[PDB]
RNA sequence: AGGACCGAACCGACUAAUGUUGAAAAAUUAGCGGAUGACUUGUGGCUGGGGGUGAAAGGCCAAUCAAACCGGGAGAUAGCU
RNA sequence: GCUCGCCGGAAGACCAAGGGUUCCUGUCCAACGUUAAUCGGGGCAGGGUGAGUCGACCCCUAAGGCGAGGCCGAAAGGCGUAGUCGAUGGGAAACAGGUUAAUAUUCCUGUACUUGGUGUUACUGCGAAGGGGGGACGGAGAAGGCUAUGUUGGCCGGGCGACGGUUGUCCCGGUUUAAGCGUGUAGGCUGGUUUUCCAGGCAAAUCCGGAAAAUCAAGGCUGAGGCGUGAUGACGAGGCACUACGGUGCUGAAGCAACAAAUGCCCUGCUUCCAGGAAAAGCCUCUAAGCAUCAGGUAACAUCAAAUCGUACCCCAAACCGACACAGGUGGUCAGGUAGAGAAUACCAAGGCGCUUGAGAGAACUCGGGUGAAGGAACUAGGCAAAAUGGUGCCGUAACUUCGGGAGAAGGCACGCUGAUAUGUAGGUGAGGUCCCUCGCGGAUGGAGCUGAAAUCAGUCGAAGAUACCAGCUGGCUGCAACUGUUUAUUAAAAACACAGCACUGUGCAAACACGAAAGUGGACGUAUACGGUGUGACGCCUGCCCGGUGCCGGAAGGUUAAUU
RNA sequence: AAUUCCUUGUCGGGUAAGUUCCGACCUGCACGAAUGGCGUAAUGAUGGCCAGGCUGUCUCCACCCGAGACUCAGUGAAAUU
């Protein structure tokens, strides 16, 4: 549910917040947990590579189970979690044989419910399956790029992909972004989508929760001198250039992909 | 008013200790300079 | 409940007077702002000079910054005093 | 030595960092001390730092550093695996009293505790560079139960007043005692025991996790304080002999109760919220390869061992950082009385100081302050400076508004002391007695004693009763930025910078992009409800016309065009 | 008008008297719609203007309490030439 702050003082009249009763209230399960050490945006050389990183809060790392290639034994989740290092949520699965792991948590997936994967496995949501056996025109999340290698597309809070069409070890899938990619007919997925998709409701309301992320604030670049950035400065506020980036690109409609490795896997790009 | 020197035992030896400048080839260039001078001390050890 | 309210410790520096071979190479006295937070503080660690860092003034990098300090090319060159 | 003045959340007391003999005693006065100097943190000589329990070393790890092979690079060299280092964090054990000119939880007296080696005896499944448990963790808020500590009464010793009164409801002082061991309370958390079975924990497992039955609800764990013992002891106000009047032996009464009460303890607890809150070892358990009349394990007793280094003194300052015996700067711990909401402010206790040039005079002028006839901003670039307002309770309060505000709007009235209601009220605390009981640190009843607001009526003193210190000036119109925040250390704090919100554009993951001759690293252990760049800047109503020029995104016939041949 | 040269534009309000301030007019030297246009409660050690209270700011200065200045004893500088 959404609810809205009232204006008992400034810096909460515009506040919207996001708040779900299920979710459990205690500490994790610990076995599965990692610490988290924060970076600054500095690689090994000590040099700021990406700008406006840096405090936050502490964070502990949760082992996701993203392969999910337990296949064969049923299992039952046991409760909702809140997971400060992705914006979707997770579910605490516990297997018939007695093993525990976490999995993202989809759209319609609640305490008590029964999920399976492999083959076998039904045409359920929370169910995984290679996506040879999946009827085209259906809708999946946690696409595998390669077999094996784990699930690397339609990960966020709502997003989803679906399938689009089969003819031999290939099928083709369209991507949240429109892009049409083309894929291996042996990658597994899982049936559903990622169901938390209040989260782009939220509103801040104040600079102090931006702080709290850990995003550190962003100088604009007509405001600073010639010598430190293209833009540079003058008498008032002339901006009399197109506009650049640092270092002199364009950015403004510029294209940068320059792979060319693969460019036999897209079709559609985007637009 | 708090002014630039603010002394500290364990940051000195770590910085120009006898051992710091035996770990690098431009460190123990300092200490070849020193000796042929003839210096009495040839660090901050003691 | 709150980057909420009045106000000490603690952190800041808006006005006036004194001082200007000063008690002090930036302070003293009487008022002044914030004070549960984008807050403040002890110990250790990392980023090096056409480079670093910068809620952005050309600010800061050991009382030195529109290119730090030390040694060397070096007795640079000076149609000028 | 007797008076006077100043600090007392320090200008008192104990440490870390840093310094390195400045500490105690004798002796000297050239230089050093902003003056003299018999004095000194000055010169010279001698003396002083005692640990199985305090700290370091030592065992374990964070950020990070180094790094056998290895990968990469003209040389130098860069990055990194297995490993090894690195506190600001985790890990066994002691308290009170006495004593030196100078040290003590280190010496002495009394009474305790911890971890290892060896031997004896009794009973025995032992074994890890492996598995599991534990260690192990956030912000805010609300109570209840306690202690440190303070006040009064009782008790014990002493006192009868330099000037009117003072044998009583009078005056002064004291009334202190640890660790350890035994008891397990206020209160917090969790349902126990037995049997059978199993795709999990890299192999194994009696341990952990999972499944199905049977049988009972009392099982266990954690836990301040109080009480007993320790203690026929120690300490103890004042006396009495030594007493170079610097100080020592001996002796030594009372040693209880009530009430008030922390920011400290129970509490790593409980309730609640979103931004979702370290690691490893010691410690407790499970077995593998092995070894089994051996070797090892558990308990009792005896005996031995616990090394080495630091310990003086200053430490908000004359000893540290500022060239100085310099109105400067510097982290942690302890927290008495009266008034008070208070760690503000005023006066005081314990304790410590009067700041290293003095003596006279009482001109102009400069500096820091007090008061003022009549007028009241006529001053000046400008009410700069100064004057003024100032507390608690009750009554009362406009335009406008995002309905929260504006608001302490503005403005008005009451405040001391004594007596009565009530020889001290409402409230809080709570003994004896009585009764109950799983008889214990228990429940019910019961009310003595102690402590103690506010209000009403009457009377009374002064010019003045929130009397001192302390302690908002208020209202009307308007430009700019929404707001809290940030900035030119040392002439600019703002209309400048950030900001939540909005829009365009790039990026399908070996992502765009950034630091690197390279390897590699950040972005991210993230995946388009995500990430980078650019402009605008809460919210409300809105954002019109132009693609010739420059840039960017597409297209493709024709013209022109490099190396090469 | 943070934008208007001519300019103290013209009319009205407030004052005994208003180049500033507030409200209208439009001849906009040289405003204008995200290098955004026009409004807006609350907030500000922000710029401009007007009142009540209060006063040595002033007409116009007078007296008093302290530290220097002056005299005696000890120690004993500086810029400049």
């Amino acid at each position: 549910a959404v609810v809205k702050c009232k204006p008992t003082s400034p810096g909460r009249r515009h506040v919207v917040k996001v708040v779900n009763p299920e979710l459990h209230k205690g500490k994790p399960f610990a076995p599965l947990l990692e610490k988290n050490s924060k970076s600054g945006g500095r690689n090994n050389n000590g040099r700021i590579t990406t700008r406006h990183i840096g405090g936050g809060h502490k964070q502990a790392y949760r082992i996701v189970d993203f392969k999910r290639n337990k296949d064969g034994i049923p299992a039952v989740v046991e409760r909702l979690e809140y997971d400060p290092n992705r914006s979707a949520n997770i579910a605490l699965v516990l297997y018939k044989d007695g093993e525990r792991r976490y999995i993202l948590a989809p759209k319609g997936l609640k305490a008590g419910d029964q999920i399976q994967s492999g083959v076998d496995a039904a045409i359920k949501p929370g169910n995984t399956l290679p996506m040879r056996n999946i009827p085209v025109g259906s809708t999946v999340h946690n696409v595998e790029m390669k077999p094996g290698k784990g699930g690397q597309l339609a990960r966020s809070a709502g997003t989803y992909v679906q399938i689009v069409a089969r003819d031999g070890a290939y099928v083709t899938l369209r991507l949240r972004s429109g892009e049409m990619r083309k894929v291996e007919a042996d990658c597994r997925a899982t049936l559903g989508e990622v169901g938390n998709a209040e989260h782009m409701l939220r509103v801040l309301g104040k600079a102090g929760a931006a702080r709290w992320r850990g995003v550190r604030p962003t100088v604009r670049g007509t405001a600073m001198n010639p010598v430190d950035h293209p833009h540079g400065g003058g008498e008032g506020r002339n901006f009399g250039k197109h506009p650049v980036t640092p270092w002199g690109v364009q950015t403004k409609g510029k294209k940068t992909r320059s792979n060319k490795r693969t460019d036999k896997f897209i079709v559609r790009r985007r637009s | 008013m708090k002014r630039t020197f603010q002394p500290s035992v364990l940051k000195r030896n770590r910085s120009h200790g006898f051992r710091a400048r035996m770990a690098t080839k431009n460190g123990r260039q300092v200490l070849a300079r020193r000796r042929a001078k003839g210096r009495a001390r040839l660090t901050v050890s003691k």
